[PDB]
RNA sequence: UUCUCCCCGAAAUGCAUUUAGGUGCAGCGUUGCGUGGUUCUUGUUGGAGGUAGAGCACUGGAUGGUCUAGGGGGCUUAUCGGCUUACCGAAAUCAGCCAAACUCCGAAUGCUGGCAAGUGUAGCGUGGCAGUGAGACGGCGGGUGAUAAGCUUCGUCGUCGAGAGGGAAACAGCCCAGAUCAUCAGCUAAGGCCCCUAAGUGGUGACUCAGUGGGAAAGGAUGUGGAGUUGCGUAGACAACCAGGAGGUUGGCUUGGAAGCAGCCAUCCUUGAAAGAGUGCGUAAUAGCUCACUGGUCAAGUGAUUCCGCGCCGAUAAUGUAGCG
RNA sequence: GUCGCCUCCUAAAGGGUAACGGAGGCGCCCAAAGGUUCCCUCAGCCUGGUUGGUAAUCAGGUGGUGAGUGUAAGUGCACAA
RNA sequence: GUCACUCAACGGAUAAAAGGUACCCCGGGAUAACAGGCUGAUCUUGCCCGAGCGCUCAUAGCGACGGCAUGGUUUGGCACCUCGAUGUCGGCUCGUCGCAUCCUGGGGCUGGAGUCGGUCCCAAGGGUUGGGCUGUUCGCCCAUUAAAGCGGCACGCGAGCU
RNA sequence: UUUCCGGUGGCCAUAGUGGAAGGGAAACACCCGGUCCCAUUCCGAACCCGGUCGUUAAGCCUUCCAACGCUGAUGGUACUGCACGAGGGAUCGUGUGGGAGAGUAAGACGCUGCCGGAAU
């Protein structure tokens, strides 16, 4: 799980999810990359259970970079409680993602075991998410 | 090798020019360099993404009035999502001159099983001669493991191109597996 | 339930730039209600107890810089 | 000075107020209504302004 | 539901230039 | 809360309130008198800014690399000291990042002056009379709420309120458009032109075969039409049909059986025109059928991959077809 | 739970702008911590030095604001406020 | 000139004031309880990926970590009709609808030998018991049956009854 | 008039930080003393006074270096006023105006006014 040591401050608006990515948009770790086609809002356990199905699928050839961290708390109103009374705690803790975003980051690995590596990682993700590599 | 692009005059400017010209199944350009005003061109689309599959390539840019123009393509602004070609700085070069330029890296090298080699820079900077485009610069790490690191100071460079960047950070390492 | 824990605000103070440039004002008239300076006091303007910059005499507002400080000036009308 | 001709095609109901106090600033009334103006800054700023509801010729 | 889907799509016709009172 | 017509015509906001469905003052209406372009629009010429965007200079957050002060664990053995520093590692630096309460930056707009033109007859002062101070929806920018509500609370514009006519099947708030009356004249707006229903079963060129049009997701798929990149190919390519379709070698940790199909592995050598210590079926376990390849009659195109247009599935409530009126 | 006042964000780069929205403060203190005049520059880092160690005190270099500001926060102030 | 107010509910009803009402009495759907409406967090029913389990073998049966939806019968959120009354829980009676099928009918795959099953595809024609306890719905139990289905209809049905 | 230099402003890094070399005619400066006016929360270090000996070592000044820092287009892109359009929805696109930030090419080892001195 991936929680900052701290934030300034836990109760936040929700981050913009208009307008292409500022920046991160170009490899610049790993050898082949996940890059996010649709904007969103990517928990922990998403990042998580992504980068154990890349893990898990290259075994021990090469290193895995997460290129996101997901330091954005987002609150959550009391339970069956009506509307009001000042805002909820943190539960969820999300990057705020937008198309072009490359999101993880894979080396030391071929092409092809590449190619499904983070085929099974991006089938965990909530958003539109295609291979990428450096021009071969 | 030179690659010829055919380029024809741009007078029209703004965001709405440029998506006409897109439109019209071309790339607006700019030309600049050391001994004119720079040039507003727009090239052909599908010429400029066939000649910009290469980095680093020389282009012959012709505008029909004019005469040919040595140029380098210094920054390709690209399409993110799809890879079309959005806008080309070309800068004019002379032949008998010196370019810096940004030649590309990769490792070739074999180590131990267990180990795993990384790269840790996209493009190296290096002046070099206009006929002589380096295509890549290779670095072999066969059989060297553990903690051992690779700086910019000591590689097998070719002919006519020296070494500009700081020579003191290091461009591949070779490491134990990801535990 | 819970509760709020926050809910205080002051009133508005309507601070800011009251004559902009060239505007003709009287000699006393504001310029620019301020915390600190953050405009300097020119030529023809006075400071006040709480930073207030004021016209010192009649003319028109500039703003300009005189040394290193953002100042506002008043200069004489011709 | 070619003499703009101006012409309105759409009503004022739910422009802005900026657009409405346009349309009566070139003498303009109803649809279908014309002025000519001078060809000066002003009037070719206001038939941009408009040129949502205006037509403008020589 | 269907009514209010229902509701929320009678905005795309044509003579609604993209918009519908409640949407 | 009772007759008429003529002209104008709101508000549902701000502040305060034993106040919150009341009221006062202000805002908005009207009207008498006064003052007259002072208002408004556009252009042009100045001004302050810190939002959008962007950036990492500061403050926080953060991923990886280089290097390192210092902590952990052990050792010869500890008073040091060395062997470790293969574990952790502040900070420093390189690269990619994040921020409503970050800013080395920084718009468009808006606001406010000067000038010029245009302009409804606008603006202002001062008196008489008010009503209003429950708003609604829609576009754009936000807070609350769950990326919720025909939700709630703000900013701004519009409409309804208080607005008829035409369109949206019907349908306050959407689109067009503001009804002085008459007209058995014409041109148009939005929207339409097979019939209901006025006007084209219009002309030309493409695409779809799903009744898609005439609702929906992740995702799945030799649907279909088009445009690129790239591999093989009459030195004969891919599919089909005839022969070598196997040696040492039952290579290994297993597992009474892993000899080719339990899994993980250094992932070779050979009679040789030819083969992989092994891809499917078979299979207690071995056999075997048959795959990649080599020659033959034939033989003109075949195999990937990217993108685009329109489609398919996913699809799923209860009176009756019933998601083109 | 709140009720008056102050600072910041929301607040959409003038001003204003709501919610039982997000953060904090105040109901003082100071006869100097007021007035005026004159002079001075910090924090941090590095090195040398008795007690003395990271950090009391001294010396040299570097350091422009990261120190400080009676008190929240913001705007300011090193020309120093 | 100055002083006296936690008049702090801070524009400050009095110098001076706490509670009960199911014995209660005299505008609002501006505002709650039932039902409808919207939403769909929750609930429910599915699906995507496939770590792994199944002696071997992802997918007979399964299905971590994650992801996407349906329905609108749950608990809620909103407060839009109704407070010059929209009667409400359970049962009885009478039904009618859907299919997300409990039985009977047809089929594919099986870790389907047979008898039996599991699972998901079609399928709503008919059927789908009587009692003990409890106001119950629900649930546990007894004896059966081919089976003892799940839901909607103002949680169907009080100008039909209790 | 000009050249060099000493003061005094304006712009407030294109000016600074760093390096290398060179120069002092008048001026500046270090420098030498502390008797005198005056001073150090101790110290003639500093402030102040008397000299101008010695010295260009530092300040100062002239020149060279783009090295760190600073300045920085054109074009494109983001964004955006107004007018529209698309999607089941987060959201997206176009027309017509305006248009960054970053980056690139590049500039840059300061510009300028008044007073005075020496020589001309
Ligand atoms: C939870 C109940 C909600 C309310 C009940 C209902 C209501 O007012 N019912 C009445 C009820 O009273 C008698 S029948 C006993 C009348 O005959 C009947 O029409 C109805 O008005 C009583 C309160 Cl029961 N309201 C319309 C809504
Ligand atoms: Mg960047
Ligand atoms: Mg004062
Ligand atoms: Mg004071
Ligand atoms: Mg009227
Ligand atoms: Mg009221
Ligand atoms: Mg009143
Ligand atoms: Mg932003
Ligand atoms: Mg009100
Ligand atoms: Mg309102
Ligand atoms: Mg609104
Ligand atoms: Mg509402
Ligand atoms: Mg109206
Ligand atoms: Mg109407
Ligand atoms: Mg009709
Ligand atoms: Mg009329
Ligand atoms: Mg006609
Ligand atoms: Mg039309
Ligand atoms: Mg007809
Ligand atoms: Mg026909
Ligand atoms: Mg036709
Ligand atoms: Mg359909
Ligand atoms: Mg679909
Ligand atoms: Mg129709
Ligand atoms: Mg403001
Ligand atoms: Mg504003
Ligand atoms: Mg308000
Ligand atoms: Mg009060
Ligand atoms: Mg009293
Ligand atoms: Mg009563
Ligand atoms: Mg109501
Ligand atoms: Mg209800
Ligand atoms: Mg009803
Ligand atoms: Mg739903
Ligand atoms: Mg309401
Ligand atoms: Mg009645
Ligand atoms: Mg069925
Ligand atoms: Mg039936
Ligand atoms: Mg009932
Ligand atoms: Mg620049
Ligand atoms: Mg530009
Ligand atoms: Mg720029």
């Amino acid at each position: 799980m991936l929680i900052p040591r701290r934030v300034k401050y836990r109760k936040q608006h929700h981050p913009k999810r208009t307008g292409a990515a500022k920046g991160g948009t170009q490899l610049a770790f790993g050898d082949y990359g996940i890059q996010a086609t649709e904007g969103g809002y990517l928990t922990n356990r998403q990042i998580e259970a992504a980068r154990i199905a890349m893990t898990r699928y290259i075994k021990r050839g090469g290193k895995v970079w997460i290129n996101v961290y997901p330091d954005r708390p987002m609150t959550k109103h009391p339970a069956e409680s009506r509307m009001g009374s000042g805002k909820g705690t943190p539960e969820w803790w999300i990057a705020n993602i937008k198309p072009g975003r490359v999101l993880f980051e894979l080396s030391g690995v071929p092409e092809d075991v590449a190619r499904e590596a983070m085929r099974l990682a991006i089938h965990k993700l909530p958003m539109k998410a295609r291979f990428i590599s450096r021009e071969g | 090798d030179i690659i010829h692009l055919k380029a024809e005059q741009r007078t029209e400017f703004g965001k709405g020019a440029a998506r006409r010209i897109r439109r019209d199944d071309k790339v607006p350009a700019v030309m600049y360099g050391h001994d004119h005003d720079p040039i507003h061109v727009t090239l052909d689309g599908h010429a400029t993404l066939l000649a910009l599959r290469t980095e680093n390539p020389l282009l012959s840019i012709e505008i029909e009035g004019q005469k040919p123009m040595l140029a380098l393509p210094k920054d390709v602004q690209r399409d993110v999502l799809k890879g079309f070609v959005r806008h080309v700085d070309l800068l004019t070069v002379r032949r008998g001159e010196k370019v810096d330029v940004n030649v590309a890296l990769r490792i070739t090298g074999e180590s131990a099983p267990g180990t795993i080699a990384m790269t840790e820079f996209n493009e190296i900077e290096v002046q070099a001669d206009l006929l002589n485009i380096p295509e890549v610069i290779e670095i072999d790490v066969t059989g060297l493991e553990a903690g051992t690191t690779i700086y910019l100071g000591d590689l097998k460079l070719p002919e006519g191109t020296s070494l500009l960047g700081d020579a003191e950070d290091v461009a591949a390492t070779v490491a134990f597996p990801e535990t | 339930a819970s509760s709020s824990r926050n809910g205080r605000d002051s009133n508005a103070q309507r601070l800011g730039v009251k004559r902009f440039g060239g505007q003709l004002v009287n000699a006393g008239e504001i310029i620019v209600r301020q915390r600190g300076t953050h405009f300097h006091p020119g030529d023809g303007v006075g400071r006040g107890g709480d930073d207030t910059l004021f016209a010192l005499r009649d003319g028109n507002v500039e703003f300009g810089t005189r040394r290193g400080r953002r100042v506002v000036n008043v200069t004489p009308v011709e | 000075m070619s003499k703009l001709k101006i012409t309105q095609i759409k009503s004022g109901i739910a422009t802005k107020p900026n657009h409405r106090e346009t349309l009566r600033s070139l003498g303009l009334k109803r649809i279908g209504d014309t002025v000519i103006k001078e060809d000066r800054p002003e009037f070719r700023g206001m038939v941009r302004t408009v040129r949502h509801l205006v037509t403008m010729e020589e | 539901g269907k009514t209010g889907r229902k509701r929320r799509a009678r905005r795309k016709k044509g003579a609604n230039h993209g918009k519908r009172p409640n949407a």
